[PDB]
């Protein structure tokens, strides 16, 4: 059986990459939207068999980066309350792709392997398991009223079993997405009408 | 072989380290390169891998409920933060001399070959009785007189973190 | 404006008590129309 | 079977892995002058494999109580230092000859000679009682064994002043199991 | 190719960046001088050039005639 005998920094890279939610790498070939290891990796050590163990725990988080940004696709190419979540998700991920950019430079102007970048991104890899939760009740769902309810009320429950680094995130997470509501809230008091769009407020008039 | 091991120690099986769901971290035949003499001290150093998987496995699961489950399992992680850390100096020490033996690398462990233990029956206790509730304060609190100055020294710290749960309810109620 | 004196809100008990100084905002607006 | 066998095997029976195999290590060819500096050699290990048997076997069970265990975890301590030693020689291996090992492990044959021999003087001490079987191996006058053995006798009569600070500015005396020598009565 | 990037930026593409009028800017072909799996992330930056020219080409030609449609125009250059 062949190999392609790549080198070690050269994974570190391809990894960032992964990180960075970009698709079509050498390593990591999504097949049906399912980041997958490639089968003839090899380092000069690590018996062919480890690469494949850890490289494949990785890939489980390229899974909960590569959907994110298949979902802020489809948004982008007047929901007006998806519209306003992924600014919230989206606006995490430039931060997040900042200190995986940082990591870059690095590499190419000290040493530097697999285990140390690992750990580094200890605190990442952490608030990045939440998303994969808070986000699965967000995707698996068809009236515009329920679908942007149930989304809502997902958050301020996931809040108070957190009830510190992940709770600011969740709360930063939770302002951006109840902006719609607050405005047309305050919009219905002030300019004394109800000012809608596909019926999104749950008062169905 | 070296780098092959401190991944082995890290949560990660491969070829010359097999992983069996019963009994553990463990090598897996007699190899030519390396000596047949070796092939104890491994099986003594995999003793401590084994730890650390079914640490980190039972930590990501979470299992049983309650926030003092949750607390237990967050703090878990303080007291196994110098094992990582001092997993990621020995290959540094490997990087500079290449001369260094498994011997050294079995020698660096040392303390983490001692704690351990004495830390995996406080989570079997858990899983095995279904404790749930507060009762945690307890059944970690009457394993912390322990005479092994470095557990006394490291269930304090999960029993000082565990209580900050109990004092944001209480404050919250008072 | 009212989003624009939530987020004020928090510069001077999460979110169960710390969301019971929103309605404060909202609760008095009320009043005033009502009355 | 060369000189450089020996040495290899040598330097694993120093810990209790087995041409030397296992109360003496009979080995089992080569000349005379061998067998012997072998044999001499090896029973460092048979002193090594007791002192770890007993921590082992008592770090199991928790009867043997808070006095007990801090004598106990003090036997690891003295033992990673006969950890690191073993790396330094390993290195070596790539040169030493047994003559040379003999000027190398003569003191460590005396320290594990102590070790192995104040875990069989205090077996059945559980609690204080053990702390008072460990300060009866102080009075050697040898200056080098009354200098350890007053060491480990630091650490174990840790807890004892533990309850007795306790018991003294509070009156508030908690051991599950006996060990301090004032018994209170429900 | 990164001064040759800015520049494909700003309206002026070239042999590695080739332009259609009815697509837009993309990469042409492979290039030994570039990462196997890195043309993604070049095809994704020139989605945000070919929306760039599209906007020149269609305020210079100013193309329906009006004031408040030229002057909508040159508030598109502010922005």
């Amino acid at each position: 059986d062949d190999r392609v005998l790549v080198t070690e920094t050269q994974v570190i890279r391809e990894t960032l990459w992964l990180l960075s939610g970009v698709k079509k790498l050498f390593i990591f070939q999504l097949i049906d939207g399912k980041v997958t290891v490639r089968n003839n990796i090899i380092v000069t050590h690590l018996t062919h068999s480890c690469l494949r163990s850890v490289l494949e725990q990785i890939a489980a988080y390229g899974q909960v980066v590569f959907r994110l940004q298949e979902f802020i696709d489809e948004v982008m190419g007047p929901f007006r309350t998806y519209q306003a979540f992924m600014w919230a998700l989206y606006k995490y991920f430039i931060s997040f792709k900042e200190e995986l950019a940082e990591i870059e430079k690095c590499i190419i102007n000290t040493t530097i392997t697999l285990a140390i970048v690992v750990d580094k991104l200890a605190p990442r890899l952490s608030q990045l398991k939440v998303l994969h939760k808070v986000f699965s009740t967000g995707v698996a769902e068809t009236r515009n009223v329920v679908r942007a309810s149930h989304l809502l009320n997902t958050l301020y429950k996931a809040i108070l079993e957190y009830d510190e680094q992940t709770v600011s995130l969740l709360f930063s997470l939770w302002v951006e997405t109840v902006r719609p509501y607050l405005q047309t809230v305050d919009e219905w008091i002030v300019h004394g009408h109800l000012w809608d769009g596909a019926r999104e407020f749950i008062i169905q008039r | 072989m070296i780098h092959e091991l401190l991944l082995a120690l890290s949560g990660y099986p491969g070829s010359i380290f097999t992983w069996n769901k019963r009994s553990g971290l463990q090598v897996s035949q007699d190899f030519p390169f390396l000596h047949p003499s070796e092939t104890s001290v491994l099986n003594r150093l995999c003793r401590l891998g084994t730890d650390y998987i079914r640490f980190t496995e039972f930590i990501e699961q979470y299992t049983l409920h309650g926030i003092y489950l949750r607390a237990f399992c967050t703090g878990l992680d303080s007291v196994l933060q110098p094992y990582r850390q001092a997993l990621l100096d020995l290959e540094q020490e490997f990087l500079g001399d290449p001369h260094l033996s498994i011997s050294h690398v079995n020698y660096f462990l040392d303390q983490f070959q001692l704690l351990f233990p004495s830390v995996m029956v406080v989570v079997e206790q858990i899983k095995s009785q279904k404790i749930h509730g507060c009762q945690i304060l307890e059944t970690v609190y009457k394993h912390s007189c322990g005479g092994l100055p470095p557990v006394r020294s490291a269930l304090e710290k999960i029993l000082a973190v565990c209580h900050g749960v109990m004092y944001k309810q209480l404050s919250a109620w008072m | 404006e009212l989003d624009d004196v939530h987020d004020p809100l928090l510069a001077i008990t999460f979110e169960l008590t710390l969301r019971s100084c929103l309605y404060p905002h909202i609760d008095k607006q009320y009043l005033d129309c009502c009355g | 079977i060369t000189e450089a066998a020996l040495v290899r095997d040598i330097l694993y029976v120093f810990q209790g892995i087995d041409n030397i195999k296992m109360n003496c290590y009979k080995v089992e060819n080569l000349s005379r002058s061998l067998r012997d500096t072998a044999v001499r050699l090896s029973e460092l290990g048979w002193l090594h494999n007791k002192i770890r048997r007993y921590t082992d076997q008592r770090s199991l069970d928790r009867s043997f109580g808070l006095v007990g265990q801090s004598f106990c975890a003090a036997l690891h301590q003295e033992l990673r230092e006969y950890y690191r030693l073993l790396s330094v020689l390993h290195s070596q291996l790539q040169s030493l000859t047994l003559r040379r090992l003999l000027v190398w492990t003569y003191d460590p044959k005396i320290r594990l000679k102590t070790l192995a021999a104040l875990v069989d003087h205090c077996q059945g001490r559980k609690g204080g009682e053990l702390a008072s079987a460990v300060h009866a191996y102080t009075k050697t006058g040898d200056p080098y064994m009354r200098s350890l053995v007053q060491h480990i006798l630091s650490l174990v009569s840790h807890p004892v002043l533990s309850f007795l600070y306790r018991w003294i500015y509070d009156g508030e005396l908690e051991d599950t199991y006996h060990e301090f020598f004032v018994a209170s009565d429900p």
